[PDB]
């Protein structure tokens, strides 16, 4: 139901058919998706769009993550210093594109953040990705 | 054996899906080269399901023998169908 | 293509990872043994067994396929620049792309037998079928 719990079922909501998610001042920030042994997390590297759009608000900057093949993505938990962040769906491009756009707030001076996630194709084998480190090109800072 | 019997059924179904998805656009491959491609597919299905099958050594060998024969019944019409397409 | 096929292609090519350049050269060598008509020499290229250019070409094939998987939602645009390559148009016969991409499945499934299910095999077959038609679209 939630973005963190299951993206498969999160994108079922037709209210986010092609909802707007490109309003307000944003920033382009590159990143790298590594794994437990500091090697390239390949599945994530192909799945997530680089760079990511960093939208500004009145409190904290919200990092948008464009995730492709959302129909197979299930778990997608994001943490900041081992503290779970509130992830949510802001929009979703339907098939054949199948891109899911999710946002979450990040505090000032943040750059590294781990991702606990998984994938599942329909009623089949669940592939767990217990650790994936996401390092931005620069530390994220929100404008006043 | 039931476990092996049901595993063969899924193997034949999955193999038929592979044959159906093939597009015969230009540039077309020759009859000789398509025979090699079919053999490479059948050998892959034998390699995979040889790990999946269970039971005694002779029970697994007899299961893979039935699978290889069952795959040829699906392969021979596909090769014959391709020969009629290639000549035109 | 489909969400399942796209997911299978990322997972298969993800588990390949850094060994993509090795399989690219290996698949090219496997093509000549399986298809002897494909084996032909030309002046400005080194097609020896332990060649530097064949290994170099494997990395180029790997980097092209890696880009194709990275932009699998729009594959034709990702391989549009590569489809106009003069070396392919002049040296390579159009049919050999289907034969090389076939041998890459044989190579990948050989080195990664556990992760390569019949479902994933058919997913990469369809994916590698489209890449062959895109590169041979210009001729
Ligand atoms: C579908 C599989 C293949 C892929 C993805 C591929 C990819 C590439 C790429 C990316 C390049 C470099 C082009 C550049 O400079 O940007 C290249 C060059 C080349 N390829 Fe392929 N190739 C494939 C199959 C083949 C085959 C079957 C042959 C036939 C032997 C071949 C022969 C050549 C030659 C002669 C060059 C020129 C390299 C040089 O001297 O600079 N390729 N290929």
């Amino acid at each position: 139901h939630m973005a963190d719990e299951s993206l498969k079922d999160a994108i079922k909501d037709p209210a986010l058919e092609n909802k707007e998610h490109d309003i307000g001042p944003r920033e382009q920030v590159n990143f790298q998706l590594l794994d437990k042994n500091n090697e390239t997390q390949y599945y994530h590297f192909f799945s997530i769009k680089d760079p990511a759009d960093v939208y500004y608000t009145k409190k904290k900057a919200e990092v948008e993550l464009d995730i492709n093949t959302a129909s197979t993505w299930k778990k997608f938990e994001v943490y900041e210093n081992n503290q779970k962040l509130p992830v949510r769906l802001v929009s979703y491009s339907p098939v054949p594109e199948d891109h899911a756009y999710i946002r979450f707030p990040v505090s000032d001076g943040t750059q590294e953040l781990k991702i606990v996630s998984s994938t599942q194709i329909d009623d089949g084998e669940e592939t767990n990705y217990d650790y994936t480190k996401l390092v931005f090109a620069k530390p994220i800072y929100n404008d006043p | 054996l039931k476990a092996n019997k049901d595993l063969i059924s899924a193997g034949l179904k999955e193999f038929s899906v592979l044959l159906n998805q093939q597009v015969f656009n230009d540039p077309l491959v020759s009859e000789e080269d398509m025979v090699t491609v079919v053999e490479d597919w059948m050998n892959f299905y034998i390699n995979y399901y040889r790990q999946q099958v269970t039971g005694e050594p002779q029970e697994r060998d007899k299961a893979l023998q039935e699978l290889r024969q069952e795959l040829n019944t699906l392969a021979n019409p596909f090769l014959a169908k391709y020969r009629d397409f290639l000549k035109s | 293509l489909s969400p399942a096929d796209k997911t299978n292609v990322k997972a298969a090519w993800g588990k390949v990872g850094a060994h993509a350049g090795e399989y690219g050269a290996e698949a090219l060598e496997r093509m000549f043994l399986s298809f002897p008509t494909t084996k032909t020499y030309f002046p400005h290229f080194d097609l020896s067994h332990g060649s530097a250019q064949v290994k170099g070409h494997g990395k180029k094939v790997a980097d092209a396929l890696t880009n194709a998987v990275a932009h699998v939602d729009d594959m034709p645009n990702a391989l549009s620049a590569l489809s106009d390559l003069h070396a392919h148009k002049l040296r390579v016969d159009p049919v050999n792309f289907k034969l090389l991409s076939h041998c890459l499945l044989v190579t990948l499934a050989a080195h990664l037998p556990a992760e390569f299910t019949p479902a994933v095999h058919a997913s990469l077959d369809k994916f590698l079928a489209s890449v062959s038609t895109v590169l041979t679209s210009k001729y």
